[PDB]
């Protein structure tokens, strides 16, 4: 089993 | 005989937003691209059954950009926009749109790369509607 | 030294009953501030602090975006859930149960019987004194719970006492690792 | 409720340093090493039933980074207020004279996450054995943090956990020593 990771967004320019 | 049930669309005159199910927020208002596909036609219906508070919506060019950049490569929407009055381009919410009309007058549509909307070939083709509800 | 800016980003899975309900809460933090945040049971981003209002306003104009963090629950939550069960919500440590009073006095002089609990897991543990067969549920100064970092916690349990020959302490533990609570006894 | 998984990162300016780790019910899981650019199980028994891509932690603290500057702009470049740090020094069971022991000094409830640490027997700095855990992760947003000394207990020895940190007007000795 691998561990899911979860993305980081990029902020509001 | 003949039996006549006639059917009359406006604009919506209250506000919903469903938060655990929209397609995407912007402004005040609150989107749904359609899940079931439809013809163009049936999209005021649809629209105006999808949730309470919701109607047939036709992209403004201050809207579109949002609206276009959240389709699919290959994905297409009906639009509210329609050939009748007030600048014989208008919409259930008013005002005057400019159109890509190489076609046939009645409807519309939109596309990942289309910056107007656009008359179509012919209004039976099924595609998911898109619909409005004002938040708050 | 110089002034520090401080950007943080928590993802929180919160399991009921198992995996009956899961509930996902991703939060933005800026120094000590959540500004903007994403409930599973609300379905949009919020933003807490005005800073983060720009950031609430973009994000919920994405449906990809949308889409993605709606199903979290399941395809983030609910798998890593799996991923590691076996070893954490599975793992279990008996304790080591000590008992000593804290400093050698004569008798029926005050005391402090010292009851230490160590090396245990999960958190969840139960620490009684008894006088002579009968509870004592008074005069006991505990450290509460105690994490040690390394997936064991210790808890110091002390009973304020007065022994008089012949008398028998004893401090039971209860706790998911065993089966029949633990018992371990300190004569007068 | 139950049971809490929580996928936690950071970044802090100007340290430029980062940190990626999962953690279940306050209990760190694994961390991403960095410079090294792979994953460290908090036990070694974790490695032995899963797995974790650290090349994914790398893409989040980039954008992490980046949105880092972003923030501080917008917030008009107001930095984060110090909390100094709670620290107490224990021991990992009770002592017995000449059986190995371990010193705990638990540092608690401050940020930013940037802590100079040491441990000092009879005065003097000591490495032998020592190990520490990142920075945890806490529910008001501060952090929490394990320094670990494995050593034999005497009459004869004293101990020290050294804490530095921006929050505290001077060093922070936190004392310890066998009481016979």
């Amino acid at each position: 089993p691998k561990y899911v990771k979860q993305n980081t967004l990029k902020l509001a320019t | 005989h003949t039996f006549q049930v006639p059917q009359n669309y406006t604009k919506a005159n209250c506000t919903y937003c469903n938060t655990r199910e929209y397609t995407f927020s912007y402004k005040g208002c609150c989107f749904y691209f359609t899940k079931k596909k439809h013809t163009w036609n049936g999209c005021f219906q649809a629209c105006a059954e999808l949730y309470p508070c919701t109607y047939f919506y036709g992209p403004t060019p201050d809207i579109l950009p949002v609206v276009t950049r959240n389709l699919n490569a290959i994905e297409s929407l009906w639009v509210g926009v329609y050939r009748v009055g007030e600048g014989n381009w208008t919409s259930l919410d008013g005002g005057t749109f400019k159109v890509y009309q190489i076609f046939g007058s009645h409807c519309t549509y939109v596309s990942k790369f289309s910056t107007v909307p656009v008359s179509h070939h012919e209004c039976s083709f099924l595609k998911p509607c898109l619909c409005v509800s004002q938040r708050s | 030294t110089r002034p520090r800016f401080l950007w943080q980003l928590k993802f929180e899975c919160h399991f009921f009953n198992g995996t009956e309900r899961v509930r996902l809460l991703e939060r933005c933090i800026y120094n000590q501030e959540e500004s903007v945040r994403f409930d599973s049971d609300v379905g949009e981003y919020r933003a807490v602090t005005e800073l983060g209002r720009p950031d609430a306003e973009y994000w919920n104009s994405q449906k990809d975006l949308l889409e993605q963090r709606r199903a979290a629950v399941d395809t983030y939550c609910r798998h890593n859930y799996g991923v590691g069960e076996s070893f954490t919500v599975q793992r279990r440590v008996e304790p080591k149960v000590t008992v000593y009073p804290s400093k050698t006095q004569p008798l029926q002089h005050h005391n402090l019987l010292v009851c230490s609990v160590s090396g245990f897991y999960p958190g969840s543990i139960e620490v009684r004194w008894f006088r002579n067969g009968q509870e004592e549920k008074a005069g006991v100064v505990s450290t509460g719970l105690i994490q040690n970092g390394d997936w064991t916690f210790q808890t110091l349990v002390m009973l304020e006492t007065v022994p008089r020959s012949g008398e028998v302490y004893t401090c039971q533990v209860e706790h998911p690792s065993v089966t029949s609570p633990l018992t371990v006894e300190w004569r007068a | 409720e139950e049971h809490v998984i929580i996928q936690a990162e950071f970044y802090l300016n100007p340290d430029q340093s980062g940190e990626f780790m999962f953690d279940f019910d306050g209990d760190e899981i694994f961390h991403v090493d960095m410079a090294k650019k792979e994953t460290v199980w908090r036990l070694e028994e974790f490695g032995r039933f899963a797995s974790f891509e650290a090349q994914g932690a790398l893409a989040n603290i980039a954008v992490d980074k980046a949105n880092l500057e972003i923030m501080t702009k917008r917030s008009n470049y107001t930095p984060i207020t110090n909390v100094p740090p709670e620290v107490t020094v224990l021991t990992n069971s009770p002592v017995e004279l000449r059986e190995p022991n371990v010193l705990i000094c638990f540092i608690d409830k401050f940020t930013p996450p940037v802590v100079n640490v040491t441990w000092l027997r009879n005065g003097k700095p000591v490495t032998t054995g020592v190990s520490e855990t990142v920075f945890l992760p806490r529910e008001d947003h501060l952090f929490r943090k394990f320094h670990y000394l494995p050593f034999l207990p005497s009459t004869e020895d004293v101990y020290d956990c050294r804490v530095e940190h921006w929050g505290l007007d001077e060093p922070l000795l936190k004392h310890w020593e066998f009481d016979a």
